[PDB]
């Protein structure tokens, strides 16, 4: 006998369901920040399912990252076989958006595109062509394909970090960095976490366990959110302010901490500009050029309380390192070239309080005060808990207690997100958050700091990406700033009267003085637009302006996609891109320190091609078109670059070296210090930890936390002052009233009664998986907008009724979900459902303009300059206001 | 039916479930992709309080009353939810006008009332309740079946519907008080959770455990004194079965939520009471809840003071293999 039990033979039916002949590595190349390792199971050449591989190496004493994954990821293979899939090259036959197509060969489709590209260069300008493809970390080879193509023909690229509102503007203003954040395992090292406009139960699904685990291990967690969000059911305390009033809350916390002397004075004196001396006459920093002949406009003073004399702090913009290093993309300047210990406080004792006299170059005596003295006086005057309680609706007692707890627990951390970053004035709010963190002195400590999480913006091996995407140098690449590009070319009405904020004047002056770019140059229209790896049109702010005003300027719109998204639906040519499980690419994120990847489980389906192979094929047909049109070489005076379109394919591949996808990916790994030594074969087997990181060392067995090269090794911060700089003494900051962190009330230019919130949902990754049938079956079959019962009932609105939301920018009609946890006075529409889904008109972006904050346009103040994804106007949208009413054309009964 | 040699045992930590539905999706894409199974979610996750799946399942009837088998209702299809269907082809590829609406007109679905819960702002409250077959020690489905098509495996205590022996009597559906057998109208057979016995047989945790992203799921044999399920059910005694009054002796247990904020009083200041009412948890898990929450609170408070707590460390689960049968596959 076999030993088998009575029904073992019949049970083979179920055993066969869990079987496969092939197992390969997979990843989901979507902008979720998960970068979750997966296996893909196939049988007879058909992918059956995927499952988390659960193979990130653990660190001692703290929970492992495994398994990661989420509800979209475990049905990711639905997009291989589903009704959305692009099988063949498609060319529009109807009007844009109708979904009337003809199938075309690759040859005809690429020839059409190639012919138009050459014509546009020949007849207009290369900068009338652009390529939008965001978040390189999600899929860096696929990103590099279109960018390298643009790189060699002179087309311009876009920005994404700021256009999305994810760029921590206030952090770049404070710290002189593009951005940085701890990996999420470091959350477990904190004793006290504030979740501030962040909903990780829904928006950090594979990482959320660290929070409940930290709590069971003795940490306390606070949630600050107007609505009772899904994350808040686990926290120890919930603070629910009015929307967009968080700055008032942060400044009152700063008040309590300063007044009650709960701050870390040593840290302030060494690591911030809060001892730097400010002239009482001009309100500017006292500078060396004021005091000394030929003195520097970029060196400053503090008052040394040990000697009773003014002293010039080391490390500021005018102080050079003796050994200059090369520029580093994520730093205002390469302060790593300074030696360790450079800004160590030594036996200095900078005064934080007092008034002092100093003698200028022209004899006269000026009163100077330390920044901290100015800040302190204003905070005592205007930012009491009692005053902030009136603005925020949070009790003064609660504000005070939060401030005390946050400053007392060590380490404490702020985790911020879209709820605090997607506002017009989010820059000054994040400065306030950084002020709270600097006062408690937790920057650069495990379990501490001001850690922002948003999208999948950070590729640690960025130098290898740049090498593949922009081989002749980023200084030889055209970039627009996409918020500006959209605002201008879509001819947006932001409803902000110029006598309140002269947006137009600031923007125009930004451009004509060269602080911010404007593409195309000389006022030409954009003409050709490549969109791929982003649903640019569906997610665009100002979408109704875009569709009416920008789209018709474009002569040719190409979408490359795995599926028919809304952008593709509104495109001229749609090219089938291979699914994540039919291609090779890398996949990384800021949330964990490991390199993920996908590889082909099977060959590209139907006639699809990988993104790398598509732009290689297009390169060949552009060569041919340039020949036919006798326009193969042309002078691009902007870069002193004689371009040769007849050799575009060899340019794309380095004479064929990088003609295979895998070699392109290996080229990235080889050309970054964070990854050199790692091979694809290693990554195929197991995810590999980065070898180094950005602004701190990456230590074996320890979670990354940023900025230790400044906090611990005492290199200067890459700011004008050389510190965490809370005083920005630029005209535009004075104009807007934010030379110091302070409360800026939200924009109320939309004259309508409900604030419009558009948070991110557990049920999709942006627009991707919105239309997935399983995801919809786990909701109510379509998009949702949420309302409090206290607003719905007076309007006659019942749960699951259709509601109409509108303002001057557009209107949307969507089914409502009445949720008691929603705060009265606001509605919450999960962002950017696809236009073709269960909406009677419009979508979330119909009601959103494009708005530009003038502080984000400053490009001539030390570390404030334009660099793509380093600084630029955020595409905020949480200030929007709408009205809501019941839609009465369809009122189905419930049962 | 006779006791099994070992009993596969689950623990669900409601302090850690994030309601992401990954487990719901994993089970469905593994076991219920076949004809007639579209409306079947062997694993499902419902917001509590709420109607659950199927709607109002908690008053469906079934189980045992003073040891006597109860015959409950058979839920109508609308209470499970007609699985929405969509015509993407027409709009996206065939030039048809008109939004890609769900069919039918939405009125019910397995997760219809997600995140609604109960209570008025600022004391609205809800949490997540994952559910599956409880592979009961007293399976009412098994006794009910007039064709002895349901059996309880001797090697691991997993309850299985034998698809050849089933004739579609639907007594199991009537008698399971958890509503976890689903009648398949295409095949005329009940289908339900198989405890992932094919994975268990190869030493791999069930998909709803191995793929749990919140890291809230435990599994093992309750006879293994070094397993987390033993420690939570038998040693520390903080894991309770769902609706014990149904009399089926479930082998799935729940650690009740002790995380969560306080009730907020009219002046904006906190009460000592939690937003999750004890009365709700008692409705789910019985009169032992109070004492469990006290243990949990006391042990968490040790951790807050920098002291050791073996129980907190069990729930934290710094290594997944301290919570479950190996999840690697
Ligand atoms: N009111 C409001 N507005 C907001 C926001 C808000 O909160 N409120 N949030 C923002 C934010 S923060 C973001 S990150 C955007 O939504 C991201 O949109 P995105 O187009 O990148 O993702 P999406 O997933 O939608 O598009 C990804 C596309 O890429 C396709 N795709 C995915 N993988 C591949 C691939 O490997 N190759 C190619 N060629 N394509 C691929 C995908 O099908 C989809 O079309 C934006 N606006
Ligand atoms: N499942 C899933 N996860 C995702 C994404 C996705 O599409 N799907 N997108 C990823 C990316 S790219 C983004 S940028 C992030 C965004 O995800 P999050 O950073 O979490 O940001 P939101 O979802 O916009 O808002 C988070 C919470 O802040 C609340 N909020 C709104 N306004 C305010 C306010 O004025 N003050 C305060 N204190 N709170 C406010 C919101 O209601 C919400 O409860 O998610 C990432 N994670
Ligand atoms: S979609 Fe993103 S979060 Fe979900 S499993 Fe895939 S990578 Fe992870
Ligand atoms: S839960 Fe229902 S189906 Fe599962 S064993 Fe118990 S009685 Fe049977
Ligand atoms: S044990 Fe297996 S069959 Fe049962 S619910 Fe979990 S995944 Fe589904
Ligand atoms: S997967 Fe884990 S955390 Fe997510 S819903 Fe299921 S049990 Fe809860
Ligand atoms: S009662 Fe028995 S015959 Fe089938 S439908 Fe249920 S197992
Ligand atoms: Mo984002
Ligand atoms: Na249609």
């Amino acid at each position: 006998i076999s030993g088998a039990f009575e029904y073992s033979g019949w049970e083979n039916f179920h055993r066969t369901q869990w079987s496969w002949d092939k197992k390969t590595r997979g990843a989901h190349l979507v902008n979720c920040t998960g970068a979750c390792p997966h296996f893909v199971y196939s049988k007879d050449g058909v992918v059956m399912r995927e499952e988390q591989s659960k193979d990130i190496a653990p660190m001692p004493n703290i929970p492992e990252y495994n398994p990661r994954g989420c509800n979209k990821g475990e049905c990711g293979h639905d997009y291989m076989y589903g009704p959305h899939r692009i099988k063949y090259p498609l060319i529009r036959v109807g009007e844009r958006g109708e979904g009337k197509w003809r199938r075309a060969t690759w040859e005809e489709a690429l020839d059409m595109i190639a012919d138009k590209c050459v014509d546009t260069i020949k007849n207009h300008a290369p900068d009338c062509i652009s390529v939008y493809s965001p978040v390189p970390a999600v899929s860096p080879v696929s990103f590099s394909a279109g960018h390298r193509f643009a790189h060699y023909i002179g087309a311009h690229a876009h920005t994404f970090y700021d256009w999305y509102g994810d760029h921590p503007t206030g952090q770049t203003q404070t710290c002189g960095v593009q951005g940085d954040t701890c990996e999420t395992a470091d959350w477990f090292n904190s004793k006290y976490i504030i979740l501030w406009g962040s909903n990780p139960t829904q928006t950090r699904i594979p990482d959320a366990h660290f929070l409940s685990e930290a709590q069971l291990n003795g940490a306390k967690i606070v949630s600050i959110s107007p609505d009772y969000n899904s994350s808040t059911i686990k926290v120890d305390k919930w603070i629910h302010p009015q929307p967009g009033t968080d700055g008032a809350l942060a400044m009152a916390m700063a008040h309590v901490i300063i007044k009650e002397k709960l701050y870390d004075a040593h840290s302030l004196k060494e690591q911030t500009d809060l001892s730097y001396l400010v002239r009482s006459d001009t309100k500017r920093f006292l500078r060396e050029a004021d005091v000394v002949a030929g003195g520097s406009k970029d060196k400053f003073y503090f008052w040394n309380a040990k000697t009773g004399k003014p002293v010039i702090p080391k490390g500021s913009w005018g102080d050079q390192p003796e050994k200059k290093g090369s520029p580093v993309g994520f730093l205002g300047r390469n302060t790593f070239a300074f030696p360790k210990g450079y800004i160590d406080l030594g036996d200095l004792d900078p005064a934080l309080e007092g008034k002092f006299n100093m003698q200028l170059l022209d004899g006269k005596t000026v009163e100077v005060r330390p920044v901290f003295e100015i800040l302190k006086s204003r905070l005592m005057a205007d930012n009491t808990p009692e005053k902030a309680a009136k603005i925020t609706g949070v009790t003064a007692k609660a504000i005070t207690e939060l401030a005390r707890e946050f400053a007392t627990a060590k380490p404490s951390m702020i985790i911020c997100g879209g709820g605090t970053q997607h506002w017009y004035y989010s820059d000054v709010l994040l400065r306030a958050m950084h002020l709270l963190t600097a006062l408690t002195g937790t920057e650069g400590t495990n379990g501490g700091g001001m850690n922002h999480y948003i999208g999948q913006w950070k590729p640690a091996f960025v130098a290898g990406l740049v090498a593949l995407a922009f081989p002749e140098g980023v200084n030889k690449q055209r970039f627009c700033q996409t918020t500006i590009w959209t605002y201008i070319h879509a001819e947006v009405n932001d409803e902000i009267i110029s006598s309140d904020i002269d947006t137009e004047k600031y923007l125009r002056d930004s451009i004509t003085t060269g602080q911010m770019p404007n593409m195309p140059e000389q006022g030409r229209d954009p003409k050709v637009f490549f969109v791929y790896r982003g649903n640019w049109l569906n997610q665009a702010k100002g979408q109704k302006y875009v569709l009416e005003n920008l789209w018709p300027k474009l002569e040719l719109i190409v979408d490359i996609n795995i599926r028919m998204d809304s952008t593709a639906l509104y495109s001229d040519v749609v090219l089938p891109s291979a699914h994540w499980y039919e291609k090779l690419d890398l996949n990384v994120t800021s949330e964990h320190s490991y390199i993920n990847m996908t590889e082909p489980a099977i060959k590209p389906m139907w006639e699809s091609k990988t993104d790398w192979q598509i732009f290689l094929a297009l390169a060949k047909r552009v060569e041919m078109a340039a020949k036919r049109k006798k326009y193969e070489k042309f002078n691009d005076e902007k870069f002193k670059w004689v371009r040769d379109l007849s050799n575009l394919w060899n340019q794309m591949t380095m004479d064929g070296k990088l003609a295979e996808d895998e070699a392109a990916a290996q080229y990235i790994l080889d050309n970054a210090p964070q990854s050199k030594g790692i091979t694809i074969q290693m990554l195929r087997e197991k995810p590999q930890r980065f070898k180094s990181n950005w602004t701190s060392p990456l230590k074996e067995g320890v979670p990354y936390t940023p900025f230790q090269y400044f906090v611990v090794d005492k290199k200067p911060w890459p700011t004008l002052t050389g510190r965490q700089q809370f005083y920005l003494d630029h005209d535009t900051f004075f104009d807007m009233g934010v030379e110091l962190p302070t409360y800026k009330a939200p924009i109320d230019a939309d004259k309508y009664p409900f604030r419009f919130n558009s948070p991110h949902s557990r049920h999709s990754v942006h627009s991707t998986f919105k239309d997935n049938v399983l995801m919809l079956r786990l909701q109510r079959g379509g998009p949702s907008i949420e309302m409090s019962p206290l607003d719905a009932k007076p309007l006659g609105i019942k749960d699951n009724d259709w509601v109409e939301a509108w303002n001057n920018h557009g209107k949307v009609i969507c089914r409502v979900k009445i949720r008691n946890g929603e705060q009265r006075g606001r509605v919450s529409m999960w962002h950017c459902p696809e236009l073709y889904m269960d909406l009677l008109t419009g979508g979330s972006q119909s009601v959103c303009p494009v708005r530009i904050n003038p502080t984000n346009l400053v490009g001539n103040y030390g570390h404030l300059f334009f660099r793509p994804n380093y600084y630029g106007p955020a595409g905020s949208q949480r200030d929007v206001r709408v009205n809501v009413k019941r839609y009465i054309g369809a009122t189905p009964i419930s049962f | 039916m006779k006791a099994p040699r070992r009993q596969l045992t689950y623990v669900t930590d409601l302090n850690k479930c994030i309601g992401c539905q990954t487990c719901t999706v994993a089970c469905k894409k593994l076991w219920t992709t076949g004809p007639g199974q579209d409306f079947m979610y062997w694993r499902n996750v419902e917001t509590a309080p709420g109607l659950g799946y199927p709607r109002n399942w908690q008053t469906k009837g079934g189980g045992y009353k003073n040891g006597e088998l109860q015959k409950g209702k058979i839920p109508p299809m609308i209470d499970y939810g007609i699985p929405f269907e969509f015509d993407y082809a027409g709009r996206l590829f065939e030039g048809k006008p008109g939004r890609v609406r769900p069919s039918p007109t939405p009125r019910s679905a397995p997760n219809w009332d997600e995140d609604q819960g109960a209570g008025e702002y600022p004391n609205n409250s809800f949490f997540y309740l994952p559910r599956m077959c409880n592979h009961c020690t007293k399976p009412a489905c098994l006794e009910a079946c007039p064709n002895e098509a349901i059996y309880k495996r001797e090697q691991d205590g997993i309850v299985v519907i034998h698809q050849d022996k089933c004739k579609g009597a639907q007594a199991c559906v009537q008698s399971c008080p958890y509503a976890k057998p689903y009648f398949n109208p295409l095949t005329n057979k009940a289908n339900k959770c198989i405890g992932c016995f094919p994975r268990i047989e190869q030493g791999v945790a069930p998909a709803c455990v191995a793929q749990c992203v919140g890291r809230a799921m435990h599994v093992g044999f309750v006879d293994d004194v070094n397993s987390s399920v033993y420690k939570l059910i038998k040693q520390y005694k903080v894991a309770l079965p769902l609706h014990p009054e149904f009399g089926t002796e479930p082998n799935v247990f729940y650690v009740p939520p002790v995380l969560g904020p306080r009730i907020e009083m009219a002046n904006g200041e906190p009460s000592t009471d939690p937003k999750i009412p004890l009365a709700q948890l008692e409705g789910l898990f019985g009169k032992q809840v109070r004492d469990v929450l006290a243990i949990l609170q006391s042990e968490r408070e040790k951790k807050m003071k920098g002291l050791a707590s073996d129980l907190m460390d069990v729930l934290i689960g710094r290594r997944s293999t301290d919570m479950m049968i190996s999840p690697l596959t």
